This record gives structure tokens, C-alpha cells and sequence, in this order.
């Protein structure tokens, strides 16, 4: 629903819009809850088999086209601090800038608890930045 | 899975520990190999000191 509102502002109004989402994981979690009652065999860990396709359709809609631009900031919950989990991992390929927070950093009094060795950015290239 | 990787991280630490400790052995062995010479040249300076 919110993405549809942003798309209208992007296309019809031709404006540069911001889109904040918190939390995008719950979209996957909710579909997993209903997946069992829809007669679908659970996949690994216990998510729905359609985890990758459903998230991809939503993510591809969140993009900047020739008409307008959408700057999207999405918060991803890494269950039990396990970044190997299917949901957090599936969301890494659909992003231009990943900010990975670590509990150990926060416990040391460092805020924001960013682990720079695990973060990445697409524009970290000399051609784009100075 | 995190639980499995918890052991893997734990075993990862022990591996580096072995390497560093082995490096310590290399250092001491060199010092002992060069300090082994005194064994030849001792037991004669302290004669009238007795």
C-alpha cells in the first residue's frame, strides 16, 4: 500500500520521494505464517518456498525510473543475530547500500553500532565519489 | 546456522592461537640455541669465589 503511494508520487507527480520501511522482515514473516495453511510445504529453516520470489516482486517495484526517483531506506531484522538466515540474506542482493549493525560493537559503548568491515556501498568507486 | 558457526568461530580462534604459540616456540628455540653456548664455557669462572 505505501509503495503504491510512493509510486504515484514518483510517476504522476514526477517528484523525488523518500520511502522508509520498518520492518521489511515482517512482510516475509507474515507470509510464512499463512503459508502453512495454504497447503505449501515449508522450506529450510521454516520459511515459505516462495520467499525469494515474493520479496523480489516487492523490491523491484521500489526503484527509481526515468520519470522520478525513490530513495528507499529499509530496516531488516536479522533473527537471533544470524545473518546466514534466509530472509536477511535474500535481501542483500536487492540493495545499493548495506549497513550491518553488530551487537558486540554496541555492548562496547559505540553508537551507531556499525561494523564497517561488513558494510558495502555501490558508489564506493572513484568515478562517482571524490 | 548460528549455533554451528559458534563452534566454527570458537575453533577458528583456537587455530590462530596455535599459530601464535608456535611462533613463540620459534623465538625461544633461537634464543635457547644461542644461549646453549654458555653450557660449554661455564663452571670455571667461579673457582676462588667458592
Amino acid at each position: 500500500s505505501a509503495l503504491t503511494m510512493a509510486e504515484y508520487f514518483r510517476d504522476v507527480e514526477g517528484q523525488d520521494v523518500l520511502l522508509f520501511i520498518d520492518n521489511i522482515f515482517r512482510f516475509t514473516q507474515a507470509n510464512s505464517e499463512v503459508s502453512a495453511l495454504l497447503g505449501r510445504i515449508p522450506a529450510a529453516v521454516g520459511y515459505q518456498p516462495t520467499l525469494a520470489e515474493d520479496l523480489g516482486q516487492l523490491q523491484e517495484r521500489i526503484t527509481s525510473t526515468t520519470k522520478g526517483s525513490i530513495t528507499s531506506v529499509q530496516a531488516v531484522y536479522v533473527p537471533a543475530d544470524d545473518i546466514t538466515d534466509p530472509a536477511p540474506a535474500t535481501t542483500f542482493s536487492h540493495l545499493d547500500a548495506t549497513t550491518v549493525l553488530d551487537r558486540a560493537v554496541a555492548e562496547s559503548g559505540i553508537y551507531p553500532a556499525v561494523n564497517p568491515l561488513e558494510c558495502a556501498s555501490r558508489i564506493m568507486d572513484p568515478d562517482v565519489i571524490s | 546456522s548460528g549455533k554451528l558457526r559458534l563452534y566454527k568461530e570458537k575453533l577458528e580462534g583456537y587455530n590462530r592461537f596455535y599459530s601464535i604459540v608456535k611462533t613463540i616456540k620459534m623465538v625461544t628455540l633461537a634464543k635457547y640455541r644461542a644461549a646453549q653456548g654458555r653450557i660449554r664455557t661455564r663452571d670455571f669462572s667461579l673457582r676462588y669465589t667458592e
